[PDB]
């Protein structure tokens, strides 16, 4: 089991190196069946918490906050606030949940190992798309200049491409019921039905 | 017997910020000591201050001398003689109220008074103990005994005479007071009784009317309360007797909030020294603020914060802070704007309020009937 | 006994003047009514506030702009008045039924 | 609300009476 | 003296258990379901007594067909040295034997003896796996529940997962309700106990709970799914479900149940921004138990990070003890959203500088970002005007003349109509 | 009709409170029931009729 | 009914002493901090004249 677990660990870190997510998920699930559930006979891998953090960050990268929270619950309580390999996930995701995105923009460089930036970048894109959705459903009209300022697209051309990618459009001055009488009628007819037709 | 709360509420139990720990209150209590000698008020004193002064034992000597003399008199007349029913034994009990209650403790006199209750038949003695241990439960903070006495007096005793239990709402005046009991029935019997006091033992009439005003304005804001407290006769006479509380009431009634707030501060300050103080003084002074604010908001659709400050005392910023902490409580229906400086009142009309009340009472009844239909028929 | 009585009469006649006028109007500035009634803005504002607070004159005051509004409360609410009281009536019925269930 | 909730309560009341009546009939019969 | 009272209580318990057994037989008589829940309804009250003499007399009276199943309890059973069949050799009803084995198990359980109870429960299930009678399905539900109670204190819940899965599927095939409800609740507890929250949630989505299931099992299932979706972040449905369950929770008993439910509803509410009512922090049966959570709620409502930190450092063992330490992490990170919630409920409009001042955010842009995140969720309804800086809330249109009362009333009247129809169907007239 | 339902419901509550202190030995219940039935038919008919009048008697 | 013995039926320690054991039921706004009333008015009013 040490052999097979190391096969899957090297394979998962190679997926980090090879940069393939669909295989990465499968290596994640199989070696999760191999890391920490019911295993108990293999020695504690020095590379447990590393990939717990990597998997949590990946899960956040595709908007899986519920599943991510379950995996957070899985790992022991003594390590959330102590083990830095998961203190960097928990700190970042707490800042995410509070809405302190600028704290994330400061702490993106506070990774504990080089095997984080690979999806630190894609987390950086995840937060910016979430923020863009928030601005779209928060404002009525938003100015060109302030939109470029808060869309985190340093290149204004990049901001314009991300604007065309959505239906949220520029605006002219650079500044981005009935009585249905059928379903309710069905309801009253249903009431009459429940009054009639005996029990 | 023991009227002025023995000052224990203000003597050394109201220290620190109001600072009443040694003053003319100490002299008044020691005057009520040297006559009717006491070590019961010394219980917390043996722990905190006035513990083991020279006078404590230099008066213990003849206090004990007098009390053995008196209890010996009671004994020899209880054993040498065989007086029955309402008799010298009852005299022993009431003396031991003036004595051991006001010597060392209530508990032995609780034994004696319960025994004589089993012995005596009439209601005067049991109501004597009702107010005795009622005031005791004000001193030593007992309430189950007091409510037992009240239930006995009302449910089963009050089949002969009447007229005495009414002023015993004082305990309910301070039982659930921070919740409902500072008012409602605590006023409707005060308002019922204010015409006929007949209970000078418990407090003076002036203080009784002050308490009546305090409970009345919190009970009734303007539900035609004027017919009972403002237009009332005896209340008006004693308000003529007490200008401060009269101003405090009429300012609220006449919407003189500028002076009503100063009067509220004054009543709060004098309010921090009573049996009333400890439980609900915070609650009373917050609730009156709620009532005054909501009184102004009524008959008003939207108010500038400047006129809010100017006509309701002062404090544009203070009024936003207070009104915010009060709407956050859910009461005083109004929505407020920022630097536009508009306070939009959003009290639902009787129709939307009726719909909401329907939703609430329905949902409660539907929950009850759902539980019933589920336990029944399995 | 003549200062109090005549003060009461003055207040009452102020009320009668303020109801006998403003009947034509549904939305009239406090400045107009004060100039037509010859009072200060603050005093007439307090009087109108007292009048509405006493429910003597149906309306509401929008001081955020400084106008008095007029309306009426429709009495159709009697059906809901019956409805809610009948609701807690059936609630007590349900309580008695609960006791009958305790019998079972 | 009014008539429908009243009807439901009435039906439940008719139910429980039968459930006692059936229980009483059974007891009269061990 | 004590022996006399013990003998009288033994006789009255023998008569009560005899009533139970006769009740099983006249329930199997008449070929009907029910009248067996009338049998099992008060097993807590009778299990309160469970003396040795009464158990031995019942064994010797109703197991007159002495079998090896009776001869397995006898080794562990302590029969009295010095010491009734209500009478021929008619074969025992399997329901009766299962019930008697159940009481034997429960006596052997309350006396802190677990391993032999483990074996005896295993043999109880090995025989109940052979019967295919609905009369042995409502009994079998409670046998399963008390068996898992036997197993729980022996810390071997994982081995039972296969058996519970198989019997739950057997119940679903046979359309069982009581057995299905008990097994589903027990297996949800199994999944959550080993922190298999994903597994429990996935099982929940493809499993439909029977509507006919008894009240307490329904409350248990509601609690389990509410915990699942609370740690699964479905807070609104979570609080709705726990409020429902508390409405279905027993008023007198289940003190631990109501305590855990109260704790999790408190954390779910203040995560959503709702402040729990103070009265639930006042009943004597809950006051000191929620005192840690009461201090939690005090810190949450005050919102000061200093008292918050001291409360966390003082009560983190209680916070994790309920599996809520991650929950209280999200609590500590949602108190700010709660603060914004009362800020927006109080104010129709508020400048973001004022937001930062009242909330200590130290930045207008930080306030903008936080308020935007908060208003993304269904916490605050507004209309942000960045032309001037308004957070102008939506006009509170009249709820009447808005079709919302019609929909709410339609749902409620449908509820009453279903209640009436089910009541009129449950009249259940007798034959004679 | 809702006022009559009030009074009939009060009578029902009083009668049921008596029922508990009553072993098997005008009911407010029946009169209540036909009042409910009449309110049912009248109100449901009015709602349904108004809604059909909205649909079929349409400008289009 | 099930006592939910799956949940430890939490013993209230040793039924120890409560806070006050009162019938004084309160609300959420009664536990905030305030500093009397007169001082509030005055200290907030000398900035404008009293």
């Amino acid at each position: 089991l040490i052999l097979a677990r190391d096969i899957l660990e090297i394979g998962a870190q190679w997926s980090i190196l090879r940069k393939d997510i669909p295989s990465f998920e499968r290596y994640m699930a199989q070696l999760k069946c191999y890391y920490f559930d019911y295993k108990e006979q293999l020695p504690e891998s020095a590379y447990m918490h590393q990939l717990l953090g990597l998997n949590l960050l990946f899960l956040l990268s595709q908007n899986r906050v519920a599943e991510f929270h379950t995996e957070l619950e899985r790992l022991p309580a003594k390590d959330i606030q102590t083990n830095v390999y998961i203190k960097h996930p928990v700190s970042l995701e707490q800042y995410l949940m509070e809405g302190s995105y600028n704290k994330v923009f400061l702490a993106k460089g506070n990774i504990p190992a080089e095997s984080y930036t690979f999806f630190i970048d894609i987390l950086l894109d995840t937060i910016r798309d979430e923020i863009a959705g928030c601005i779209e459903k928060a404002y009525e009209k938003i100015l060109f200049t302030e939109a470029t300022r808060i869309l985190f697209f340093n290149t204004p051309k990049k901001m314009t491409d991300y604007a065309k990618k959505r239906g949220w459009v520029l605006g002219p001055n650079n500044y981005y019921t009935t009585i249905p009488s059928t379903e309710l009628a069905k309801q009253v007819i249903e009431y009459a039905r429940q009054l009639e037709m005996i029990v | 017997p023991k009227n002025p709360d023995l000052r224990i509420a203000q003597l050394r139990f109201l220290l620190s910020l109001p600072e009443h720990r040694g003053d003319a209150a100490v002299r008044d209590e020691l005057m009520a000591a040297v006559r009717d000698n006491n070590m019961a008020p010394y219980y917390e004193a043996l722990c905190k201050s006035l513990d083991w002064q020279i006078d404590v034992d230099l008066l213990n000597k003849m206090k004990k001398a007098n009390e053995d003399e008196l209890k010996r008199l009671d004994e020899e007349l209880e054993d040498a003689e065989k007086n029955l029913g309402e008799s010298e034994i009852r005299d022993a009990m009431m003396a031991k109220a003036e004595y051991l209650c006001r010597i060392g403790d209530k508990e032995g006199a609780l034994t004696a008074f319960r025994k004589t209750y089993d012995k005596t038949v009439a209601l005067g003695h049991r109501l004597d103990i009702v107010f005795y241990l009622l005031r005791i439960g004000l001193f030593y903070m007992d309430n189950d005994l007091i409510t037992r006495n009240t239930e006995k007096a009302k449910s089963l005793i009050e089949e002969g005479g009447d007229w005495d239990r009414r002023n015993r709402l004082k305990v309910y005046q301070g039982l659930y007071c921070v919740a409902i009991r500072d008012f409602k029935q605590a006023a409707e019997l005060f308002l019922d009784t204010v015409s006929t006091f007949t209970s000078y033992e418990l407090m003076d009439y002036k203080t009784f009317v002050t308490y009546t005003v305090y409970v009345s304005m919190i009970a009734l804001e303007r539900p035609d309360l004027r017919e009972k407290v403002i237009k009332g006769a005896e209340i008006l006479e004693v308000l003529h007797s007490l200008p401060a509380v009269r101003q405090y009431l009429f300012s609220l009634y006449e919407c003189r909030y500028s002076v009503f707030f100063q009067s509220l501060a004054v009543v709060e300050q004098e309010m921090k020294k009573d049996w009333l103080f400890a439980p609900h003084y915070r609650y009373y002074v917050r609730e009156m603020r709620i009532h005054a604010y909501s009184q102004l908001l009524e008959s008003y659709r939207s108010l500038t914060l400047g006129y809010m400050a100017e006509a309701f005392g002062v404090g544009v910023e203070f009024i936003d802070q207070e009104l915010s902490r009060f709407i956050a409580a859910g009461r005083l229906h109004c929505k407020i704007d920022k630097v536009n400086e508009i306070v939009e009142t959003n009290r639902p009309d009787s129709k939307n309020w009726q719909y909401q009340e329907t939703i609430k009472k329905g949902d409660l009844l539907l929950n009850r009937v759902q539980k019933l239909s589920r336990v029944i028929n399995m | 006994i003549i200062s109090t009585h005549l003060a009461k009469l003055y207040d009452n006649l102020l009320e009668q003047n303020l109801i006998r006028v403003i009947e034509p109007f549904s939305r009239v500035q406090i400045e107009h009514i004060s100039s037509l009634i010859k009072l200060s803005k603050a005093d007439v504002e307090r009087k109108l506030s007292q009048m509405i607070l006493d429910k003597k004159f149906h309306g509401i005051l929008d001081q955020g702009e400084g106008v008095l509004i007029i309306f009426d409360e429709p009495p159709v609410d009697k059906t809901y008045e019956a409805a809610l009281e009948t609701i807690q009536n059936m609630s007590k019925v349900v309580d008695s039924l609960y006791n009958k269930a305790k019998k079972l | 609300y009014l008539a429908s909730l009243i009807r439901s309560v009435v039906a439940l009341h008719n139910l429980i009476n039968n459930k006692i009546a059936n229980r009483d009939a059974e007891k009269k019969e061990g | 003296a004590a022996e006399h009272s013990q003998r009288e209580l033994d006789t009255v318990t023998l008569e009560d258990i005899k009533e139970h057994v006769k009740q099983l037989e006249k329930a199997v008589s008449g070929k009907e379901p029910r009248f067996v829940l009338r049998a099992l309804r008060m097993l807590p009250s009778t299990s309160r007594r469970l003396n040795h003499y009464v158990l031995y007399k019942a064994v010797q009276g109703f197991f007159t067909s002495n079998n090896a199943t009776r001869d397995f309890l006898l080794p562990f059973l302590e029969e009295p040295m010095d010491t009734f069949r209500p009478a021929a050799s008619t074969p025992l009803l399997p329901e009766v034997e299962a019930y008697l084995q159940l009481l034997v198990v429960i006596f052997m359980m309350n006396s802190k003896r677990y391993k032999e109870a483990q074996k005896i429960s295993d043999d109880l299930m090995q025989k109940i796996s052979t019967q295919n009678r609905r009369a042995l399905d409502l009994v079998a539900a409670k046998c399963y529940y008390y068996h898992a109670r036997v197993y729980e204190f022996l810390d071997k819940l994982d081995v039972v997962r296969s058996f519970l899965h198989a019997r739950l599927r057997t119940a679903t095939l046979r359309h069982d309700a009581d057995g299905q409800a008990t097994l589903l609740n027990l297996l949800l507890r199994n999944y959550l106990h080993y922190s298999l929250y994903d597994q429990a949630e996935k099982l929940v989505s493809k499993s439909v709970f029977p509507e006919q299931a008894n009240n307490n099992e329904w409350a248990r299932y509601l609690y389990y799914t509410g915990r699942i979706k609370a740690i699964q972040l479905e807070y609104s449905e979570a609080r709705r479900t726990m409020t429902n369950a508390l409405r279905k929770a027993p008023q007198h008993t289940a003190v631990g149940f109501k305590q855990t439910v109260h704790k999790l509803l408190i954390v779910v509410e203040l995560l959503l921004g709702e402040i729990p009512d103070r009265l639930q922090f006042r009943q004597p049966s809950l006051k000191r138990s929620l005192m840690p959570y009461f201090l939690l709620t005090q810190a949450v409502r005050t919102g000061n990070l200093a008292k918050f930190n001291q409360v966390l450092d003082q009560f983190g063992e209680k916070f994790q003890a309920d599996g809520t330490y991650t929950l209280i992490i999200r609590l500590r990170h949602n108190v700010i959203k709660t603060g914004v919630r009362m800020i927006s409920l109080s104010y129709s409009r508020i400048s973001l500088a004022d937001i930062a001042q009242k909330l200590q955010l130290d930045s207008p842009e930080d306030a903008e970002f936080i308020v935007a995140k908060a208003i993304r969720d269904g916490v605050i309804e507004a209309s942000i005007n960045h032309e001037k800086g308004y957070v102008q809330s939506k006009e509170m249109i009249d709820i009447y003349s808005t079709r919302e009362p019609q929909l709410a009333f339609h749902q409620r009247i449908s509820f009453c109509l279903d209640i009436h129809n089910m009541s009129v169907k449950a009249m259940r007239f007798p034959p004679k | 009709v809702v006022k009559e339902m009030l009074e009939l419901a009060k009578n029902y509550n009083k009668a049921v409170e008596e029922e508990d202190k009553m072993t098997p030995e005008q009911d407010p219940k029946r009169h209540l029931e036909e009042h409910v039935d009449v309110l049912m038919t009248s109100n449901i008919v009015q709602c349904l009729a108004a809604m059909l009048d909205t649909v079929v008697f349409k400008l289009i | 009914d099930d006592e939910f013995e799956e949940f430890p039926a939490e013993d209230w320690a040793g039924l120890d002493e409560d806070e006050d054991a009162h019938v004084w039921e309160d609300n959420w706004d009664d536990d905030n901090v305030e500093d009397d009333f007169s001082n509030q008015l005055r200290a907030e009013l000398e900035k404008h004249g009293y």
